[PDB]
């Protein structure tokens, strides 16, 4: 499916562009079935602020300071789950079991 | 270029000003030549012959409107229906006037009947507009009168339909008895206290003196009743404090008959710009033969528009209703009516005048008691619910774990065995385990306290047609939740997508598999993708506990139907009565959970689980609908998610082995 990323040309300038570049894998094909079975339209684009949430002072970032500050509707895309998480939005029941782990030699 | 308006009205003052009005009508009309004429008709103390002699007056006068204007009626009943009948025979509207009954909101029964006064049930509209100020969301109905009973149940639900939630609570019953203190009881065990009732003033002032009875007027309690519950008798036994509505000009019957007037004498001067204008014949004698513009006529009353009046403008909707009506809010200070409040269209104006409450302060009562002791409902799981008789008498034998901590057992109540072998044996004994520590852990963390009791049989619960009237119901701990027996089912409960359609879900606790225990040639079967499974013989025994949702994933799954035909002839009541036949070489194989047979590996070392780990799903605590208790016991249990409390329950059961 298509989407957008906002790239920015320099550091000197916040002018960028909305480069168009194709996605797949499994929250792409989640996506796809739940269009097959809602029926409905989505808006579907990238975060440029960066990672996945991290209160500075009031002020999230990311997908958080997306969704939280309401400039989107939902996160459907991978997102670790702790308690202020939880404060701050609603999640929905969990599909996958992905926990933690340490990889060694 | 006559039009006729009939009318049963008595007082001749009010007879004065109808003619005053219909003469009045054709003033700002210009020197058109259409003509206005009256007919009024008085009352005889019967209702079959004043029903008779007002129909046939009506039908040889040929009137194309019929109001009726009778508030104080001597029988309670308040029915104009035969003369509304009578004109719907042939398709003429009749402008009801006084009462309110949702019965004439038909409009397959009545066909022909138009009001300008709405249903009481529009009341519960505006107690609707009650749960977008003070923020409630759990209500209580008691509705004795079944006429409107399933109208205003039908309209609650419609107006909770945009929330998605239900009501805590509904009752309708017959009236005129005087027990419903065993309701009021059951009632008052309810977390919410908000009290809507719908019925007539002598079931009012019976529940007002069932409630006084039992003192229901402290604090917390909402009283919020209408215009019919305050009068007469129930008016004497009414508790101050009270919440009460008035209709505004409801009584006032001039003005309203002014504005009847208005409104009917508007429609025929719009009905006069059109073509197509019949006349209803001498329908008395060999005239059956029925209006032709009757749902024509009705349809000029459909869009019915309107700017001037005495109160506001008046529309009729899809249901022939008066909307934005100006109501106002009554409270009872001392047995004396005080106003509180006004409303609008849609809007609630309380004035500078203090709300005072029936309990403490002035503000809202928070009245949603949430249950500081938890029914806690469970099912006997081998590795997490342990169940011992107690020594002596209800008391609880104090081992010791290898780690020096004591077992924190609790007093259960649970009974001997199925309702075949022992029917009625229940006693008090000791339970402890996994899920156990886990409510210790949950009642360390929050402020409540709780009851921890069993569920009746071994099974989760399915859903199954009852033989009786063709409905499917449940039963196990789904069937005594629902019933309001329990509270919170604390058992490792399979998340699933039917379950969660009618209650709601936590976050679940469990995550593990799907295996196989066999007995140790390929002994082993590694999982479901065996051939010699797949079209199965009296060989390979593989079965199931009876009525478990395992069941039911694999009733949906109607490509391996072969294997819902066949575990059916081997279903076992409980998964101990599996480790038995297993272990006494009756088995073969049997389709359970991951983490249970490796504890029960752990036990006995010749049980072995199987290769394929398939449905990897998650367990969690079986819950109610929208609670009090949803958010603040969710993140508790993240927070035991977030540290090493779950490790430590590891080491308590799971980590251990033998």
């Amino acid at each position: 499916v298509p989407c957008r990323k906002f790239v920015k040309i320099n550091n000197s300038t916040n002018e960028g562009m909305n480069v168009k570049k194709c996605c797949k894998g499994f929250c792409i094909d989640i996506l796809k079935k739940l269009s097959r079975t809602v029926k409905f339209t989505y808006d579907l684009y990238l975060v440029t602020n960066g990672k996945h949430g991290k209160k500075v002072n009031n002020v999230w970032n990311g997908m958080i300071g997306e969704v939280v500050y309401q400039r989107a509707v939902m996160a459907v895309g991978s997102l670790t789950i702790n308690e202020e998480r939880s404060e701050v939005v609603d999640f929905s029941v969990p599909f996958v079991e992905t926990g933690i782990s340490v990889m060694v030699s | 270029k006559i039009v006729n308006i009939g009318a049963v009205l008595s007082t001749r003052k009010h007879e004065q000003m109808f003619r005053e009005a219909v003469n009045q009508a054709n003033k700002r009309h210009g020197s058109w030549k259409i003509q206005l004429n009256a007919t009024s008709v008085t009352h005889k103390p019967n209702a079959i012959q004043m029903a008779l002699s007002v129909c046939e007056d009506l039908i040889s006068s040929q009137v194309y409107a019929i109001l009726v204007s009778h508030p104080p009626t001597p029988n309670d009943h308040f029915t104009p229906t035969p003369v509304s009948y009578t004109a719907g025979f042939y398709r003429i509207p009749v402008l009801g006037l006084t009462t309110r009954m949702s019965i004439y909101s038909d409009k397959s029964i009545h066909l022909s009947f138009l009001r300008t006064v709405p249903p009481y049930s529009h009341q519960s509209s505006v107690w609707f507009e009650m749960m977008r100020v003070y923020n409630w969301n759990h209500i209580i109905l008691l509705v004795s009168d079944d006429h409107e009973g399933r109208a205003a149940q039908k309209r609650l639900e419609t107006l909770l339909e945009e929330r998605e939630s239900k009501a805590e609570k509904v009752l309708q019953f017959d009236p005129g008895t005087k027990n419903v203190t065993a309701l009021l009881m059951e009632a008052r065990e309810l977390e919410a206290r908000v009290i809507i009732l719908s019925a007539s003033e002598d079931d009012a002032a019976t529940v007002y003196r069932a409630a006084a009875m039992l003192n229901m007027t402290g604090s917390g309690y909402v009283w919020l009743v209408g215009e019919r519950e305050i009068s007469g008798n129930a008016l004497r036994y009414a508790p101050d404090g009270i919440i009460g509505l008035q209709l505004i000009n409801g009584k006032n019957e001039s003005a309203h008959i002014s504005d009847a007037v208005g409104v009917v004498a508007q429609a025929v001067h719009e009905l006069l710009e059109k073509e197509n204008i019949t006349d209803p014949p001498r329908g008395c004698v060999g005239n059956t033969n029925i209006w032709k513009t009757g749902p024509l006529f009705k349809r000029v009353l459909m869009s019915s528009k309107y700017a001037d009046g005495v109160t506001g403008r008046v529309e009729f909707n899809e249901d022939g209703d008066r909307k934005f009506a100006n109501y106002s809010i009554m409270n009872l200070q001392n047995r004396k009516l005080v106003q509180v409040g006004i409303y609008n269209g849609t809007h609630v104006i309380p004035n500078d005048r203090k709300i005072i409450w029936p309990g403490g302060e002035t503000e809202k009562p928070r009245g949603y008691q949430m249950s500081t002791r938890l029914k806690i409902v469970t099912i006997h799981q081998e590795p997490f619910v342990y169940v011992k008789p107690t020594m002596s008498d209800g008391t609880c034998k104090e081992e010791f774990t290898v780690n020096g901590d004591p077992v924190k057992k609790v007093i259960c109540t649970g009974p001997n065995d199925t309702s075949p072998g022992s029917p009625r044996h229940t006693v008090p004994q000791c339970c402890y385990g996994f899920c156990i520590d886990l409510l210790i852990k949950l009642a360390r963390t929050m402020n409540f306290t709780y009851e921890v009791h069993l569920v009746a049989d071994g099974k989760f619960g399915t859903q199954e047609r009852v033989n009786n009237s063709n409905k499917k119901e449940w039963n196990g701990m789904m069937g005594e939740l629902l019933s309001g027996q329990a509270d919170m089912i604390v058992a490792p409960l399979t998340i699933n997508n039917e379950r969660a359609q009618y209650i709601e879900f936590s976050k679940p606790f469990k995550y593990q598999g799907l295996t196989i225990l066999v007995k140790k040639p390929e002994e082993r079967i590694t999982g479901i993708n065996d051939p010699r499974l797949r079209n199965p013989s009296d060989k390979f025994i593989y079965a199931t506990v009876k009525q478990s949702s395992v069941d039911i994933y694999f009733r949906r799954q109607v490509e391996l139907s072969t294997m819902y035909r066949h575990m059916e002839k081997h279903n076992y009541e409980s998964a101990a009565e599996a480790i038995q036949a297993v272990r006494d070489n009756k088995l073969h194989a049997f389709i359970w959970d991951s983490a249970v047979l490796e504890f029960e590996a752990s036990q006995k070392c010749d049980l072995v689980t199987t290769g394929e780990l398939f449905f990897r799903s998650g367990f969690g605590i079986g819950m109610r609908k929208d609670s009090p208790w949803k958010q603040n016991v969710s993140l508790s249990i993240l927070k035991s998610h977030e540290n090493g409390f779950m490790e430590d329950l590891d080491k308590t059961w799971v980590r251990y082995q033998e």
